[PDB]
């Protein structure tokens, strides 16, 4: 069950959203271009947090 | 007898901040300026070390530079590599579209003149700052890979160098003139099927 | 294929351009004895791969 | 302990390509779900006692 | 499940913080950006125009497999708490329920549903 | 100047080529009708020819008229410096238009595009006849020795 | 229902503009918008001499940053016939094989950050390093530039380079084999990259391409072979291919032939005339007065370099083949010193032509991996 | 679409935008707007930028019979980057005089 | 004012911060509110800089290739900026940047020693030159020479 | 079927593994390895007899 | 550089992104554009209620904790498809709707 758990973590805090370092999260960015500001910080945050 | 005098300072710029109100937005500022995080783009002649700045010959990563690959999110971009008449009418869309703390520069010699593409052709355009404003004029082709971090060293003093009431002088006004056409259309060319 | 040596080299680059008219190198304070990397007290550049010893 | 899987984690950020939503899909649905209902299937008979 | 009074105040300060910090972002920020502001990352420019980009038909199967396959778990957990509280004979009920979907998954599975 | 190995298969066919002499490398050079570029297109993979080689514009002389080059080669195993041949053929600033090979051997899918635009001359037997190098909004044929080169702000003297 | 992918194109090459249509999530039709980085040198290659021409080649090509020299010092010197020496040949020799080797890095490493590899980027540029340091130190600032004057080469590359290449020139040996048994380990590496963008070699070799993107379907057309180019071929070697012509065939074939590159460099350094120019510099001190040292053999310059020459009518083609494609430089021989027409022919404006016709009832991932894999730059393309 | 040739100081915008947002980013582009520098490169007093806007119809009327296409905004921008340099070559006009960067794309001031 | 310690009373110093700049910029918000104005220099480059901050000297624009002599023949910024500046501002902040290590005319320190004359004689010119990690000024006029 | 399921999915399982661990354990190697990277900007590289700066 | 260490750069880089003159696009507005990460935010921190940290340090006894934790792990996905559909054009409606 532990290797489930772990495995699913991982793409469930979003591990990975871009799977390189030059290859976008699949379009160009993961639905967080526009926000700019405190916007991404929160996406930043909420993601760090999952 | 000067010609293309300068304007006068109409303001005569007296005030007197206080301090519990000037160092927060120093701070601030030291901080915009020390988590400042690179735009991605490259082209041309005067590119190809932007990417050894990220490894172990010369690493600009080690200040925290986070390489964003989107315009509205950054606000540091290098324009690498000679750019030409075209690219540029998508060029400063970036530019446009992203926060006002840009303070954005330029990199390698034929960004700043045009370089070796400067005896006849009517593709290169002469200099970029005819194209955006930018704060730093960086030369070589290829631009020295170390002068790039001296550089952007030299422009971490300038934000540095703002105030509280500095934060007013990115307001815009609209010039916007009412002027109508008369001609025709043209349908798109850039047709994109095969 | 210059005469007499006059063509030379040099290696700084601290060129901190507020605008494009201001460079104007004519003849000696080009020479400005530069950085000097060795003539600083800051600095201990060991060699790099092609320039050390092998293994 | 937690550390111990942020340390895990940042160490297989650079050890595998994440895979493709073509991929990604198919391990979810056809590769986890029938051993995470089988752990269960399983532990049912084990916690039996 | 004695106070939950604790979890009023978060809840409340919690959903308090998004907006705290929204408001804070806006009395110190700058009345600017009456550029163009209509168009969004990585455009070519200003590409404008364009609808009916759904494919939804792939996704709304896993959806619905989804969405069907859910309700397993809020009736297991009922039973997943009262295991011993009870006899066996729950276990052999939550067995034929938890078997039921286990052969409608397989139906799934066989018969393609879950695709590319 | 004389005939070629590919007239020496083809002359038993009565159809013969614009028999041209030598090049100036220390190769030869051939000719093919303008109007009838296809005939050698559809004769030459019979013989066995399927690559195309100096894709590049001309012009006769500085204030003179067009026209355009291809060489062409093979591709084998055990091969020792395939035939080197080459057309040359001119052609008219009125009514530029000579066929193209698109549609034989698909080696040329962009290589006659940018003639679409460099010089004063396109071609048919090629769909999406645009402009590439030079913006679309520029409508000129540049390159031309005799072209008037735009004398605007940021060629010619600007002090 | 169409978006473009992006001109600020977040790729490896710089910027490519590909308009494409989009069903949700898969594609049924994408297009190309290419001359966005006109260097235009067509143009001012009739309106200069040679040697202030010659350090415009090493601008539009900064990724091969050695393969268009060899073309634009084929037809000054090697059209007129000023002989070049055996000894220099092989010094170009070390130069175009450590080019190869310029190229195998500068395409596998971003290779690997476009197929899934998210680890080993700043690898293969510590790697790299030691050539920044041998392109400084022969004759130039970081390319080398001007490498390549007419009567022969700048001036024979100094003795801490020739002899000194054993540290890199093991290490990358033994280093190869690691990218061999990771690529075959994890096979979400494999699984993604295998079966994608397939071509057959009938077509490879009817939409003109080349290369060993072409090589990888046992067509074995590799240009090192069917040139007397400076009288190279007394060295040894190894054609390397493969039989299937996809990505993963393009991968086999650009990591089976850098093991070449050092091997042609082991060959020359000892079987150079001067071999090691500490040798060269140690023996032209005691024959200082005449041996077939400084002879048509052992001499970096055979005549005097100037801007001054003049040309008959020659009109010389090479096929000259880059570890990335063929390259080009026609020219309608002409009387005068600066000839009348130039034109070049690149590989990457050779490639692209199937590029449209690559991606087909693809995803957009799909189209992601074909395109990193495909091995293309701009710069060459525009020209 | 809205490709109008947006250079410093110079951009014939091929679409209506003249509110604060166009709401469109070109309002079906039916008006052909134009904004003059929001860099603030020159200060403008509307005396001075009334020459500009009389002479728009010499170069929107007086020379226009070519579709929409760049061409004419080129054949437009030339002209109005140099309006700007007769403008300031006599004194009228000077330059931002502001905290920004103080660029100087004609070059710093001369003795005439 | 720890600035305003060594800056009205001396007219003549030189900046020794650390090499980053980071901390430096804070001590030039403050003196724009007295009567000083920023000149940033940069100062590598002119020549003998006596014609370039009294006398009308020819700056030779960067060259395009041709045209024989053509020199716009550039002004002074002094007078000038007097002139533009009110007549309420006490002095002329100016900043010699390349002033350092640690027909053109070495800015030596007998060129500093000039430039510490204008700050008296009819410019609050400050040099620059990176030291030790502590942000320390000192005159320059006693290191100059 | 499923019996040849029932063999092979400890063969996808133990493949998967085999790799995955392998791979880590060769790159713990790494992630604590003993190389030093480029220094500060106070460490420049050395550079030899033949470049070009400053004219 | 940023100190000693990073230690001062986590948050100077949050700082940094606090001003940063949130942009809001044309198309689709505050209606749904600061909506969209409230969801966001407040999935995960509500989170922190049920988890503990040491002997007899729990915020809440709450015997349906980690049923009420899977609850609100799912209620994430519906704040990232009201972000990637709160603006109009691509790259932010299918590459939120991907994940």
């Amino acid at each position: 069950g532990f290797l489930v758990f772990l495995i699913s973590s991982l793409a469930e805090c979003e591990r990975l959203p871009f799977d390189l370092p030059e290859a976008e999260e699949e379009l160009v960015a993961g639905y967080q271009t526009e926000y700019s500001g405190i916007k991404y910080g929160l996406f930043y945050l909420v993601s760090y947090l999952n | 007898t000067v010609m293309n005098l300068i304007e006068f300072p109409l303001l005569d710029q007296t005030s007197s901040n206080s301090v519990i109100s000037t160092t927060l937005n120093d701070l601030s500022n030291w901080s915009r300026l020390s988590s400042l995080w690179p735009l991605l783009y490259g082209t041309s002649c005067c590119f190809i070390e932007f990417a050894s700045l990220i490894g172990s010959r010369f690493d600009f990563d080690r200040y925290g530079l986070v390489p964003r690959s989107s315009p509205r999110q950054a606000d540091l971009i290098l324009t690498a590599g000679t750019v030409t008449m075209k690219m540029a009418p998508s060029l400063v869309r970036l530019y446009e579209q992203m926060p006002e703390p840009k303070y954005v520069i330029a990199m390698g010699a034929c960004t700043i003149t045009g370089g070796m593409f400067s005896t006849d052709s009517y593709s290169t355009v002469r200099g970029v700052d005819k194209l955006i404003p930018v704060d730093v004029y960086l030369p070589g082709c290829p631009p020295k890979p170390e002068a790039v971090i001296d550089a952007l060293t030299k422009l971490r003093k300038k934000i540095s160098r703002e105030i509280v009431e500095d934060r007013t002088l990115s307001q815009n006004k609209k010039r916007c003139f009412t002027t109508s056409h008369k001609l025709y259309v043209r349908r798109s060319t850039h047709t994109g099927t095969y | 294929y210059c005469p007499t040596s006059c063509l030379s080299m040099t290696e700084e680059y601290e060129l901190s351009t507020y605008d494009r008219h201001e460079l104007n190198y004519n003849q000696i304070a080009l020479s400005r004895l530069p950085i000097s990397i060795m003539g600083d007290y800051t600095i201990q550049t060991i060699r790099n791969s092609s320039e050390s010893k092998i293994n | 302990k937690a550390y111990l899987f942020l340390f895990i984690s940042i160490t297989i950020r650079w050890t595998l390509p994440r895979m493709r939503m073509d991929q990604l899909l198919n391990l979810g649905w056809k590769f986890l779900l029938p051993i995470s209902l089988g752990n269960l299937l399983l532990t049912t008979s084990f916690q039996l006692v | 499940l004695h106070e939950y009074d604790i979890f009023w105040t978060f809840l409340i300060i919690a959903s308090l913080i998004p907006i705290l910090a929204f408001s804070i972002s806006g009395l110190l920020a700058p009345v600017s950006e009456g550029p163009e502001k209509l168009s969004s990352y990585e455009s070519g420019i200003e590409p404008m125009g364009g609808a009916w980009v759904q494919f939804r038909i792939r996704y709304y199967m896993f959806a619905l497999v989804f969405v069907v396959f859910d309700v397993e778990t809020v009736f297991l957990y009922p039973w997943a708490m009262s295991f011993d509280v009870l006899g066996v004979s729950v276990f052999i009920e939550a067995l034929i329920f938890v078997l039921i979907l286990v052969v409608g998954l397989v139906y799934a599975w066989r018969k393609g549903a879950l695709e590319w | 100047m004389q005939q070629g190995w590919l007239s020496n298969w083809l002359v038993k066919h009565e159809v013969v080529h614009r028999s041209l002499g030598f090049d100036h490398r220390g190769i030869e050079t051939l000719q093919i009708k303008a109007g009838d570029w296809d005939s050698i297109a559809v004769i030459l993979y019979v013989y066995g020819y399927n690559y195309l080689r100096s894709q590049c514009a001309y012009d006769v002389a500085p204030g003179g008229s067009l026209a355009s080059v291809y060489h062409l080669t093979r591709i084998q195993y055990g091969i020792d410096n395939p035939e080197e041949v080459c057309i040359k053929v001119f052609a008219q600033k009125d009514n530029p238009r000579i066929p193209s090979v698109f549609w034989i051997w698909r080696s040329a899918d962009f290589q006659e595009r940018e003639s679409y635009d460099m010089v004063g001359i396109s071609y048919d037997n090629h769909p999406r006849l645009k402009r590439i190098l030079m913006p679309e909004s520029w409508i000129g044929w540049p390159l031309r020795k005799d072209y008037i080169t735009p004398n605007f702000y940021e060629i010619q003297d600007a002090h | 229902m169409i978006v473009n992918m992006g001109p600020q194109h977040p790729s490896m090459h710089g910027v490519l503009r590909l308009i494409v249509t989009l069903d949700g999530e898969d594609v049924i039709d994408c297009e190309p918008i290419l001359g966005y980085l006109h260097r235009g040198m067509e143009k001012i290659a009739e309106n200069r001499t040679i040697i202030q021409y010659l350090p415009y080649v090493t601008r539009w090509d900064y990724l091969a940053t050695m393969f268009t020299e060899a073309i634009t010092v084929n037809a000054p010197e090697f059209l007129e016939n000023i002989q070049i020496p055996q000894r220099a040949s092989y010094i170009r020799v070390i130069m175009l094989e450590l080019s190869r080797i310029a190229s195998h890095l500068l395409w596998l490493g971003p290779f690997m950050a476009d197929l899934g590899a998210q680890t080993p980027f700043f690898y293969i540029f510590r790697e790299r390093e030691l050539i920044y340091d041998l392109f400084e130190a022969a004759t130039g600032m970081r390319m080398m530039h001007n490498y390549f004057r007419i009567g022969g080469v700048a001036a024979d590359l100094p003795y801490g380079w020739i002899d000194k290449c054993l540290d890199f020139c093991d290490y990358f040996l033994r280093g190869v084999v690691e990218y061999q048994q990771l690529i075959t380990q994890n096979p979400i590496f494999l699984e993604r990259v295998e079966g994608v963008g397939f071509i057959s070699g009938e077509e490879a070799v009817n939409w003109g391409l080349s290369g060993p993107m072409l090589r990888a379907s046992g067509i074995q057309w590799d240009l090192r072979k069917v040139d007397p180019y400076e009288s190279y071929n007394q060295f040894d070697w190894k054609v390397q291919w493969q039989k299937e012509g996809d990505s993963l065939a393009r991968y086999l074939v650009r990591v089976g032939e850098m093991s070449e590159s050092i091997k042609i460099i082991q060959q020359a350094i000892e079987k150079i005339p001067g071999g090691p120019y500490e040798n060269l510099e140690v023996r032209r001190f005691k024959k200082e007065k005449n041996s077939e040292w400084n002879d048509f053999e052992y001499k970096f310059l055979g005549k005097k370099p100037s801007p001054n020459f003049e040309l008959s009518r020659q009109e010389l083609y090479v096929r000259v083949e880059a570890p990335k494609g063929e390259l080009g430089i026609y020219l309608v021989g002409d009387d005068s010193l600066f000839p009348w027409r130039w034109k070049i022919r690149p590989p990457g404006f050779i490639n692209l032509q199937i590029l449209p016709q690559l991606v087909k009832k693809m995803k957009l991932a799909d189209i992601m991996t074909i395109l990193g894999s495909i091995d293309i730059i701009m710069g060459e393309v525009d020209r | 679409q809205w490709l109008s040739c947006t250079t410093r100081h110079v951009r014939i915008y091929a679409a209506y935008i003249d509110p604060e947002t166009n709401a469109f980013d070109q309002t079906q582009t039916d008006k052909l707007t134009l904004m003059l520098d929001p860099t603030e490169e020159f200060v403008w007093t509307d005396e001075t930028c009334q020459m500009v806007y009389n002479e728009f119809q010499d170069l929107v009327d007086h020379y226009e019979g070519a579709p929409l296409s760049e061409y004419t905004l080129r054949l437009i921008g030339s002209d109005l980057e140099h309006y700007i340099r007769k403008l300031l070559y006599d004194g009228e006009i000077k330059y931002n005089m502001r905290s920004r960067v103080l660029n100087f794309s004609m070059g710093k001031p001369r003795v005439k | 004012g720890r600035w305003l310690d060594d800056v009205e009373k001396h007219k003549a110093l030189a900046i020794y911060p650390p090499h980053e700049g980071g901390y430096e910029g804070r001590y030039l918000n403050r003196l724009r509110y007295q009567g000083y104005y920023f000149l940033d220099l940069s100062a590598r480059g002119l020549g003998d800089p006596e014609s370039t901050l009294t006398k009308i000297h020819p700056v030779c624009p960067p060259s395009l290739g041709r045209q024989p002599v053509a020199r716009w023949y550039f002004p002074p910024e002094v007078d000038y900026r007097l002139s533009l500046l009110h007549p309420d501002a006490k002095g002329l902040i100016v900043w010699v940047y390349e002033a350092k290590v640690s027909r053109l005319q070495v800015l030596s320190k007998a060129e500093l020693q000039f430039l510490a004359m204008l700050p008296d004689l009819r410019v609050r010119v400050i040099a620059e030159c990176g030291n030790w990690r502590k942000f320390i000024w000192k005159p320059l006029k006693q290191i100059s020479g | 079927p499923m019996v040849t399921g029932f063999m092979s999915y400890g063969q996808q399982t133990i493949r998967a593994t085999r790799y995955i661990g392998q791979s880590f354990i060769t790159t713990l190697s790494h992630t604590n390895r003993l190389p030093i990277t480029i220094h500060y900007p106070y460490e420049k590289s050395i550079t030899p007899e033949r470049f070009r700066g400053r004219i | 550089y940023a100190g000693p260490l990073g230690l001062l750069q986590a948050i100077a880089d949050g700082t940094k992104l606090l001003f940063k003159e949130d942009i809001l696009p044309s198309r689709g507005d505050i209606s749904l554009f600061s909506i969209g990460p409230s969801i966001a935010v407040i999935s995960v921190l509500l989170s922190f209620l049920v988890i503990p940290l040491g002997y007899h340090f729990v915020l809440a006894d709450l015997s349906i904790g980690v049923f009420l934790w899977i609850a609100i792990s799912s209620i994430a996905p519906i704040g990232l498809l009201m972000a990637g559909y709160s603006s109009n054009n691509k790259y932010s409606f299918l590459g939120g709707l991907r994940a």
